[PDB]
RNA sequence: UGAGAAAAGCCUUCUCUAGCGAUC
């Protein structure tokens, strides 16, 4: 007579979300001994699921939003109307660093999102913790710097020099000049790889495993200068855009590229793809913006054409795209839900005091670092970032003690090169044509004069 | 770290999800919930433990279940209790094992755990609860008793309460609480026969079960007023007089040479027609007493019917005493009453306007203890209000037969009388003799006396020619000062240089330690129209300085209390 | 392995239950820390009555 | 980073942040740096290739 | 317009006190934990290799005996004693914890060919070459004198 | 030995023990 007799259910989407189960497949089969073994494993995945979809109650945050009311259009508002409707503390990450003396600016976040690490084209070098204004380390390499990057943890960072490439510490003392990695414009550090990914002028490709300190692969693109890079988080190949207008997929194990896809009628200057490897977004010299499905079609989804250039872009970890176009900035954002974004009408516009050279996304902060002539900015942008995150993977608030362990844990877990594939569950499916190489050695071990013709 | 604690809330996960299932509690309230179950979680997973947390934890637990029980009366729901309601029982008592395990010694919250096992668990947890707090307390008899009472007003089981009160003689074999409600116990069940009978073994029902404990008891205790408290009991209950009767008559056979059972015998005895009904009643009992005096001489046994006829005095009344000093010659002559009660007789004689006996009572008290100088202040107070003209005698008999020098209320009243009816000139020659005599600690109250008596008997000027002389006799106080210094504010020439000389003296005897003293200076200074409040710089200057440790900064906070107008 | 040892002290006598142990490497050097260290002796050994002089 | 313990060092052997002397050379390299002030190292490398250069010609007359 | 921003509350994610222990939020979102079989192949390779470094099955070696050993029998109701034969026919008892012999007897003349223990454990069997079957008392002799079946 | 040698103050990286924690 009780009017709900069942237990708690559970939504059918969260559970959907925990699954890694192929049911799509219809295989037979007609044997009881094999019958047991799969109605286990579907259990076993059940099981895990349910107390996942639970267990989302104990999230705690939730995404910023922005809408406009009676009308507004949302870009025309600017930076000075947000900050004075949002509490003290997001407005205090708002700031405009003015260094003009200095080249052009490129800055790197750290991947957990509390550090800041720029480089200037006439030479300056600075790390700093941004959330507290206290600056780590200020340096003056007397050449000059094309690229940085932080290598895992705030403590080590690469700078790409004038001539070679140098490794630096988080207090400014130079530790290595590797010199077989030579005038290199771009660089991108794979994290779960232990990877260092150098693009160079000559043409080539080269790969560092910062680990051990041994150059695993260096491969020639064979396509001229190399100015054009960026790495797929979920599938942790490597994108080159070329003048040609094709987009190469790298590995370390291949000497050929994995794919070549023909994106652009002209030279391509931008390449960027979002962190579930599902979109990637490239601009070219026909003033064309594209987003192109990576799950096996290839097709350009959206297409628009732009008055001006995008020079760079960007996608934060709730899909948001950002294309620094001149000296203005412009962010697309769409619902994000299995769909690409929407680049009918931008979300958010801002103009900056010199024309951009270098964007990126705060990882878990609704801000987004801009560096230009003029020096660094750092905007507001609502709904960006992911509200949540996971205390065993990327702590901004981690003590010293969390941190030396959790690097030991990556050490311990460190991912060969040559694993690296299109797909991250290659190593799951078996190698079909080994099996029918071993069946083979199987099979081993088991009218009357006519006939006078 | 949170491993643990994360473990812990996916368990308490469920019973949420159901009970936002019921409608009872919104889901802004499930988030709350969860908020404030990971902090308090935090707390009793740390390497370092404290017992607040784990007191934290359950009240949080008990609060949340008072909560949910009245919700769940306006909605109506009454489905699922098992989901939720034992669940966070289950939670409560893991809570209370671990806390228990971790601290032993500490009754209290054995107590608590006890409490809430009985408000919201089953019976067989307490009875566990019980066993482990029986296993390491056992040296308590009260944790014994209570584990019996449960088991009878509760379990209603008799049979299993008596096993626990025997094992308790065991370990406490002369404890007499123990064997008094035992005592009770067995009466208890007795009474729970009884009526049983009448709803629907004969020895039991008699009663019989509980008299060999009182046997057993009374060989082990030898005592009077243990005997008389296993009575107390007996006539509590109605049933089976005769044991009540068999007791009884056991105390004055068994135990006999001891004051105590004698009276009892009289009181029960005492338990306008109305009042002389109550006359003979007490002529019963004291004759009871007298019997008691020739079997038993002691002088303890005096007391116990003096005292007995001073409580009926002080409730007719003639007859009352009359019995009084009857008793009281009989007593003085054996002399076996002792000095204390002597004066007890005393006061109740003066309170009640009779002098002339109270004066006897004195007479006799005197002869028997010369050198008793407290009998001796009582003589002087009935003298003066009889107003019999033999003060003066009584002074000089009492400083003769008074070797001791140190007689501080003889010379205080002394001083009294002769400002009455004495010449001044005497007074003062009283006075003097008496700060000759005492000369330690005790003259504090002498000099202070000595200096009211100068403004009163004479003026301003003789106030200060007795200042003068005393002002290095260095035991002092500071009323002593004081007075002085009110005796200056009254005259009319208040020369404001002899109030500063005044509190300087005052200062340096009591400077260090009296802080009340420095603020009346300072106030002096400002409310006084001759003062310099200039000075008052100064003086909180040098207060500082001189107090010491606490009134160091009481001197602060008054001060600062006197800044503003609540002084 | 389940069994009562009986301790006898100055201040009074002791009963103590035994869970579990791992008897016969007990005179090892890891496993000598069962003993030693007081949190793994409060997981294999209880009190379970007391009774001083 | 951390001091690792024995189990660690096992499955982490030859993992060392600080020296990799097979591929840039460093230490060997500080050592003239600091003996004979150098102000940039690309004056070293020229000095390097330079004295090779005088080798092979040696070894080829 | 209506803004909202991320804002954590400190006191949320920072502990207290000296005394108290960091806490950690757990987020179990697939995108935030990429390559699930990748990472879990190397950690189940260095358990194996783990595995392989820790293989010490040796401890001890008892010895004693002054022919060849031929039969064993475990005591049932104590772990640490065990008893053995040998072919010059002794039979010794073994105290497995402290690794050394309490009690030697000359059981037989010529081979120990079987022994057994009674299932309550107070006594034990041998038998020999000497045609005979010899029952004896687990409880070791007293003082000094020699034993017998 | 040869980032010469000698002294004071600020950050960074790490090492040892000793309690503490595991009793539900």
């Amino acid at each position: 007579q009780d009017p709900f007799p069942g237990p708690a259910p559970v939504p059918v989407e969260v559970v959907q979300k925990f699954c890694r189960i192929d049911k799509s497949r219809k295989l037979p089969h007609s044997k009881a001994k094999t019958r047991s073994r799969l109605e286990v494993a579907e259990a076993e995945e059940e099981e895990t699921s349910i107390k996942a979809a639970r267990s989302e109650l104990l999230l705690a945050e939730e995404p910023g939003f922005l809408e406009g009311e009676d009308g507004e259009d949302t870009a025309k508002i600017c930076q000075a109307d947000i900050v004075e409707a949002v509490d003290i503390a997001s407005a205090a990450k708002h700031f405009d660093l003015n260094l003009r003396q200095f080249g052009p600016y490129r800055l790197n976040y750290s991947r957990t999102g509390r550090h800041l690490a720029f480089g200037g084209r006439r030479g300056h070098v600075a790390a700093l913790d941004w959330v507290t204004k206290k600056l780590m380390c200020e340096i003056n390499v007397m050449e000059a710097v094309r690229d940085i990057r932080f290598l895992h943890s705030e403590a080590l960072l690469a700078v790409a020099q004038n001539r070679w490439l140098h490794i630096y510490d988080n207090q400014g003392i130079e530790l290595h000049c590797i010199r077989r990695c030579d005038r290199v414009t771009r660089l991108e550090f794979l994290p779960f790889h232990f990877l260092l990914a150098t693009a160079s002028e000559t043409g080539f490709l080269t790969y560092l495993d910062v680990s051990v300190g041994k150059i695993v692969a260096a491969l020639n693109a064979r396509a001229g200068r190399l100015d054009v890079m960026s790495q797929n988080p979920y599938n942790a190949v490597i994108h080159l855009g070329h003048s040609n207008g094709t987009v190469s997929l790298w590995s370390p194990a291949m000497k050929e590229p994995l794919a070549k896809i023909l994106c652009h009628r002209g030279g391509v200057r931008a390449v960027a793809v979002d962190s579930t490897g599902t979109y990637m977004a490239t601009s070219g010299l026909d003033h064309q913006l594209k987003i192109f499905d990576l799950r096996g079609t290839y097709q350009p989804l959206s297409t628009r054409t732009l008055p001006h250039g995008a020079g760079h872009l960007a996608f934060s970890q709730r899909g948001l795209l950002v294309a620094g176009m001149g000296d203005v900035v412009n962010i697309w954002a769409g619902q994000g839900k299995a769909s690409p974004p929407s680049l009918e009408q931008p979300y958010l516009t801002h103009r900056l005091s010199g024309p951009v050279h270098g964007l990126q996304f705060c990882p878990f902060e609704d801000v987004l670092g801009v560096g230009h002539t003029g020096g660094i900015t750092s905007m507001l942008v609502p709904g960006a970032g992911e509200p949540n995150f996971d205390g065993l993977e990327s702590n901004p608030y981690r003590s010293r003690k969390q941190r030396q362990e959790w690097e030991v844990k990556a050490l311990l877990e460190k991912v060969p090169a040559e694993l690296i594939c299109l797909d991250p569950r290659a190593l799951a499916e078996v190698d079909v044509i080994s099996l029918e190489q071993g069946k083979k050695e199987q099979i081993e071990r088991l009218s009357a004069l006519d006939r006078f013709v | 770290m949170a491993e643990i604690i994360q473990e812990r809330i996916e368990d308490r996960l469920p019973e949420l999800e159901q009970l936002e299932r019921i409608g009872l509690f919104s889901h802004a309230e499930i988030k709350a919930i969860i908020k404030k179950a990971s902090d308090l979680e935090y707390k009793i997973q740390r390497r370092t433990l404290f017992k607040e947390d784990f007191i934290n934890y359950v009240q949080y637990e008990i609060n949340l279940l008072e909560l949910i029980q009245r919700r769940r009366t306006r909605i109506g729901y009454s489905f699922k209790k098992d989901e939720i309601e034992n669940s966070i029982v289950h939670r409560v008592q893991g809570v209370f094992q671990r806390a228990s395990a971790k601290w032993k010694d500490d009754v209290q919250l054995w107590l608590s755990y006890v409490a809430f096992c009985k408000k919201w668990a089953t019976k067989t947890r307490l009875s566990k609860v019980f066993s482990a707090m029986l296993a390491i307390h056992s040296n308590k008899p009260a944790l014994w008793i209570m584990a019996a009472k449960w088991e009878m007003e509760d379990r209603l089981s008799s049979e299993s309460a008596r096993q626990l009160f025997l094992r308790a003689l065991r370990f406490h074999p002369e404890c007499p609480k123990l064997y008094k409600e035992y005592f009770r116990m067995e009466l208890m069940h007795a009474e729970k026969l009884r009526k049983e009978k009448e709803e629907f073994s004969e020895e039991i029902l008699k009663g019989e079960l509980a008299w060999i404990i009182y046997k057993n008891s009374v060989s082990i205790i030898k005592g009077a007023e243990f005997h008389v408290s296993l009575l107390s009991i007996a006539q509590l209950f109605d049933f089976a007089k005769d044991l009540q009767k068999e007791i009884y008559d056991d105390l004055q056979a068994l135990h006999t040479d001891d004051p105590l059972t004698w009276d009892y015998v009289a009181r029960r005895e005492l338990e306008q027609a109305k009042a002389v009904e109550v006359g003979r009643k007490e002529e019963r009992c004291c004759a009871v007493y007298e019997e008691a005096v020739k079997t038993l001489p002691t002088e303890a046994m005096w007391k116990c019917y003096i005292t007995f006829c001073l409580e009926r005095f002080t409730k007719l009344r003639g007859k009352r005493l009359e019995r009084t000093m009857t008793v009281f010659r009989k007593a003085h002559e054996l002399k076996l009453l002792s000095e204390c009660q002597y004066k007890q007789l005393s006061v109740s004689l003066l309170c009640y306007n009779f002098l002339r006996e109270a004066l006897e009572v004195a007479v006799a008290g005197t002869e028997l203890f010369r050198d008793s100088g407290t009998m001796w202040q009582l003589k002087l107070q009935v003298l003066i209000e009889s107003k019999s003209p033999d003060i003066a005698m009584l002074f000089e008999e009492a400083f003769v037969h008074l070797k001791p020098q140190v007689c501080l209320p003889l010379w205080i009243s002394w001083a009294e009388w002769s400002e009455g009816a004495k010449s001044q000139e005497d007074t003062e020659a009283v006075f003097k003799k008496a700060l000759l005599a005492v000369i330690g600690a005790d003259s504090v109250t002498l000099k202070n006396k000595y200096l009211d008596w100068a403004y009163r008997s004479g003026g301003y000027k003789k106030a200060r020619a007795v200042f003068k002389s005393l002002q290095e006799s260095r035991p002092f106080s500071v009323d002593f000062f004081r007075k002085m210094i009110q005796f200056e504010k009254e005259q009319e020439s208040c020369n404001m240089a002899n109030i500063r000389e005044y509190y300087e003296r005052a200062l340096r005897e009591f400077g260090s330690a009296d802080s009340d003293l420095w603020m009346d200076y300072m106030k002096e200074e400002l409310n006084h129209p001759l003062g310099r409040p200039e000075n008052c710089g100064q003086i909180y200057w040098r207060a500082m300085k001189m107090l010491q440790g606490e009134s160091a900064e009481a001197f602060v906070a008054k001060h600062a209390m006197h800044q503003t107008g609540h002084l | 392995v389940l069994l009562h040892v009986l301790f006898e002290h100055a201040v009074g006598y002791a009963l103590l239950a035994l869970k579990e142990v791992e008897e016969i490497s007990l005179l090892q050097p890891q496993v000598e820390e069962s003993v030693l260290n007081l949190g793994k002796f409060h997981s294999i050994v209880r009190l379970v009555a007391f009774c001083p002089f | 980073v951390r001091k690792l313990k024995f189990h660690e060092q096992k499955l982490l052997k030859q993992v060392d942040f600080l020296n990799w002397e097979v591929t840039d050379h460093n230490l060997h390299e500080l050592r003239v740096l600091r003996r004979y002030r150098l102000q940039r190292r690309e004056d070293y490398t020229r000095y390097n290739q330079l004295s090779r250069a005088v080798r092979e010609l040696a070894r080829r007359l | 317009m209506k803004v909202k921003m991320l804002s954590r509350n400190p006191d949320n994610y920072v502990r207290e006190t000296k005394l108290d222990l960091q806490r950690v939020p757990r987020n179990y979102d697939p995108a935030l934990h990429p390559f699930e079989v990748p990472r879990e192949y190397i950690r189940a390779l260095n358990a194996t290799k783990l595995e392989r470094v820790f293989a010490k099955p040796f401890l001890a070696s008892l010895d004693g005996h002054r022919d060849g050993v031929n039969c064993l029998a475990k005591h049932p109701e104590k772990l640490a004693t065990v008893l053995s034969g040998a072919c010059d026919g002794e039979v010794r008892i073994w105290n497995l914890t402290q690794r050394n012999c309490i009690r030697t007897i000359q059981a037989h003349e010529g081979f120990v060919r079987g022994i057994c223990t009674r299932f309550c454990g107070t006594s034990f069997f041998t038998v020999g070459d000497d045609k005979t079957v010899k029952q004896w008392k687990m409880d070791g002799p007293g003082y000094g004198d020699e034993e017998e079946p």
